[PDB]
């Protein structure tokens, strides 16, 4: 399956909003993600793509919008 | 051997302004060095153990075989899980690397409560220095970290303007600097900034924290304790008095720290952002002692709520928020020492950041209530604002009094 499809479908599960078309938003400033919405997505994210994610190297410019996510995950997904 | 140390010259980082021009004249061939790009990498190392031992050669001059006892301890355990990470990752594994990277500082901490004296592996920037160590430990763990040399894990480690009491670094980013010299009009711009942070923690730290710590604290300690009872007036004295001398001296430190740090070519994390300006005590810890609390955000708090989300441990979204925060303040309690008033300190800017954060949320419904029932938003305006600060300013202080230890005089002497 796509990666960026998946992205997509599990943004709108756990939050209940499709940014499929307005993609390249600032989700902490977009109103998706709270303080501790993230901590959710993260989980959810592990137990998807059978990834773990670093969120000890997570700075603030760097999985911010839902592009940086998608291309993120499958740079971790292999390499 | 310990009768040598104790023999050998003492000089006190950045004990006085004379101080300043050792290091200066000692520095000048490595900052004049990486305008051709090149450094010297035996020099700085030599320059740097003479400061790092001239620093440690004090009274208790014997701390030296401590430090070199601690180097070889946590190149064993950081070698150890290195050679590990490459083949296996288990979490069991990770969580004994770094119980055994920390020991040594457990150690420390706890041999007071047990004895009433010190231990014998303490020396000078301990607290210090194990946050860069654990750091390799847990970049090590999530795959970010996978190249290093022993001189690079040993430069980072043990790098000589942090190394007391200086900014906490984490490796990727002080090894990347360090990698790549900044070009010539950059550097020039840090010597700019350097020579800034050295009039300005001129003033903080010997002027203004002279004037606070040495001059009106003594007089209004002596007072608070003729008193008695649980508080009194030069007890809030103390508080406001302690707390602004508490800022200066270590805020002044910083800057002499980032402008040691300067010349030595890297950029070393800030720790102080106009902390008393914050209107919310999520908004302070963002600008107090940033380089201990951005460390315990990502290194204690982040990883712990994934455990709690991943185990589901607790019915809602906010209780496992809640404890996080009450533990990884906690830590950060424990972390300063095993006294009653660190764990107090701890505790209180736990339920704190709780009481905060319960209160950001009651906001926003609240402002939902009125939206859907016809009113205007709640009023946010200058007083509003300013009594935010008001409350965030006292909040602070008076925790500072808790952790300066004063209450122990009042209370308990006895």
């Amino acid at each position: 399956m796509d990666v960026k499809a998946e992205v997509i479908e599990i943004i709108d599960e756990l939050f209940m909003e499709d940014v499929s078309d307005m993609m390249d938003e600032d989700l902490f400033d977009a109103g998706v993600l709270d303080s501790m919405g993230t901590v959710e997505l993260i989980v959810e994210l592990e137990s998807r793509f059978d990834i773990r994610v670093p969120v000890s190297e997570f700075g603030r410019d760097d999985w911010n919008t839902a592009n940086k996510i998608v291309e993120g995950v499958t740079e971790l997904r292999n390499a | 051997m310990i009768d040598f140390l104790k023999q050998l010259p003492h000089l006190e980082p950045y004990g006085n302004p004379f101080y300043f021009i050792y290091l200066g004249i000692a520095l000048l061939p490595i900052f004049i060095g990486l305008f051709f790009k090149k450094r010297f990498a035996i020099y700085e190392c030599l320059v740097s153990i003479t400061f790092i031992v001239l620093a440690l050669t004090g009274t208790h001059a014997s701390q030296i075989l401590a430090l070199l006892f601690y180097i070889v301890w946590q190149i064993i355990w950081v070698y150890s899980y290195k050679r590990y990470r490459s083949q296996r990752d288990n979490k069991w594994v990770f969580y004994l690397h770094s119980f055994l990277v920390v020991l040594p500082l457990i150690l420390v901490k706890v041999e007071p409560t047990i004895n009433g004296t010190q231990s014998l592996l303490n020396f000078l920037g301990i607290s210090y220095l194990t946050f860069r160590a654990v750091g390799m430990i847990i970049e090590m763990r999530d795959g970010v970290l996978k190249e290093f040399t022993l001189g690079e894990f040993l430069r980072f480690m043990l790098f000589m303007p942090t190394f007391t009491s200086g900014p906490i670094d984490r490796f990727k980013r002080f090894n990347e600097d360090y990698q790549s010299i900044p070009n010539r009009d950059e550097l020039l711009n840090m010597l700019e900034q350097a020579v800034k942070y050295i009039m300005l923690g001129f003033l903080y730290k010997f002027v203004l924290a002279q004037i606070f710590g040495s001059m009106l604290l003594p007089p209004l300690k002596a007072q608070a304790l003729s008193q008695g009872g649980i508080f009194n007036l030069p007890t809030l004295g103390v508080m406001y008095v302690y707390g602004f001398d508490l800022f200066f001296d270590f805020a002044g430190y910083s800057m002499f720290a980032l402008a040691v740090s300067n010349l030595m070519g890297i950029k070393s994390p800030i720790n102080f952002d106009k902390p008393f300006i914050s209107r919310d005590m999520k908004e302070f810890w963002n600008r107090w002692h940033m380089s201990l609390s951005f460390w315990f955000r990502d290194f204690v708090f982040m990883r712990l709520v994934i455990v709690l989300m991943r185990n589901k441990v607790f019915k809602n979204r906010n209780t496992t928020s809640n404890v996080a925060y009450i533990i990884n303040m906690m830590v950060m309690g424990f972390w300063h020492g095993i006294t009653w008033y660190y764990i107090a300190y701890g505790i209180f800017h736990g339920i704190g950041l709780v009481i905060n954060d319960a209160w950001l949320r009651k906001k926003k419904t609240i402002n939902k209530d009125r939206k859907k029932a016809g009113l205007k938003p709640l009023p946010e305006n200058k007083w509003t604002k300013a009594l935010g600060i008001f409350i965030t300013f006292n909040t602070v202080m008076l925790s500072f009094l808790i952790f300066s230890g004063f209450l122990n005089d009042l209370w308990f002497t006895k």
